[PDB]
């Protein structure tokens, strides 16, 4: 959810 | 001309119907208003661009490599689709990096705001470069490499270590040493020492979110020692 | 100005990178240029269009719920009424492109039964789309086209057709939702179904997985309405 | 699937 809209470049 | 109430909204119902070009639009001009956007505001900005952006980026990583794994006018052909999509991609990114100069930057009166808008700045910069020309490429990577730095060095000031922005920051920065700049040594110190500031920060509540992208850094490191 | 084969290109190009508006418009423009289409170019442009309605199909579900679940704010229940019609002639539009590509192009050109059932069929689909989304004054008549097509189609896969080809159990499929979903007949939704079950488990009983699938979608139909 | 040019139903 959250961590979505921090756009993580995993 | 709707109001601030008003675009928000279509923005949510956009949002759930999936249609996320629309969704952007709706909070471009929310943005474009000029006041400083409430936390349910930005995270709205984010996840429109976020798939707008990605929806490219993906399509890009796929003819890119088709045209690479080929070699005749079937070359020609994926050459000015790539072309097609990275000026779609261009497009987005200097939306959003307006957005970012004009609004989101000079408006955001906490520390945490400004972190978060300069490490979309590093990322949408990341993005332009990745399908740079080769001309412009050493420009727009410092571009992105300043703006990651300058959000890095506010949230060492101002952010707790655990700080899930604060932390997301460190994850992608690193990956920009990694990917972008063929940097693994700046990489894994970065990723290692975020890492461990954040495990000595647990003598914090109350993320579940701060350690995902805890376990995303060390998985970094463990891929980037080989 | 460019050419059937790098038309073709294009679509597989753009169906790769998940870019089915583009991949539609390709297979829209070799269409039109006349010619019947093979089996390959008529997948593609069948995969282009499922996947271009079906992102609004879908969108349109979500609004249109929300908006009968919003009971109260005279303005919540607006806004989302006006953003189901702006997703509903998107909609429209898509249907009609289709439908006309079929009635000037994809019927008329079909040399073989198995084309011309399917391309009926996808009349028959689209028609459906249409009329899930007609307010009643338009609503009786494109329903009566829908069924005019699929029972066009269901005519000739019974004289043309084995019962177990996957394009002719398909049909059975999607007319037998037809009947179910759009014209209320649940009794004419089973009975379609079941003998197209039968008949397929008739002439099997003298390559099926995929025909297999169909079968079974058509017996959960059935289970679930007889319930 | 060589069924998702039939658009299924359901």
């Amino acid at each position: 959810g959250x961590l979505d809209x921090l756009d993580l470049a995993s | 001309g709707m109001d601030k109430n008003e675009l928000v909204q279509k923005a949510k119902l956009a949002e759930q119907a999936e249609r996320y070009d629309d969704m952007a639009a709706c909070m471009k001009s929310v943005t474009e208003q000029g006041a400083e956007l409430s936390n349910e505001e930005r995270n709205l900005l984010s996840v429109a661009y976020k798939n707008v952006v990605g929806a490219r980026r993906s399509s890009w990583r796929v003819v890119s490599s088709i045209e690479q794994k080929t070699e005749e006018k079937k070359q020609q052909m994926a050459r000015e689709y790539r072309e097609k999509i990275e000026t779609e991609l261009r497009d987005i990114c200097n939306d959003v990096l307006s957005l970012l100069e004009k609004f989101l930057i000079p408006n955001a009166s906490q520390a945490e705001s400004k972190v978060f808008y300069l490490k979309m700045k590093g990322d949408y910069y990341r993005y332009l470069a990745e399908v740079a020309a080769g001309d412009d490429k050493k420009g727009i990577v410092d571009q992105s490499q300043q703006a990651y730095q300058e959000a890095f060095e506010i949230s060492k000031k101002e952010m707790q270590p655990t700080h899930p922005i604060r932390l997301g920051l460190a994850l992608n920065f690193s990956v920009f040493y990694y990917e972008i700049l063929n940097s693994p040594e700046k990489a894994c110190s970065l990723a290692k020492t975020a890492f461990d500031e954040a495990i000595a920060e647990l003598d914090e509540e109350s993320y579940k979110d701060s350690t995902l992208i805890m376990q995303l850094l060390r998985d970094n490191l463990t891929l980037w020692t080989s």
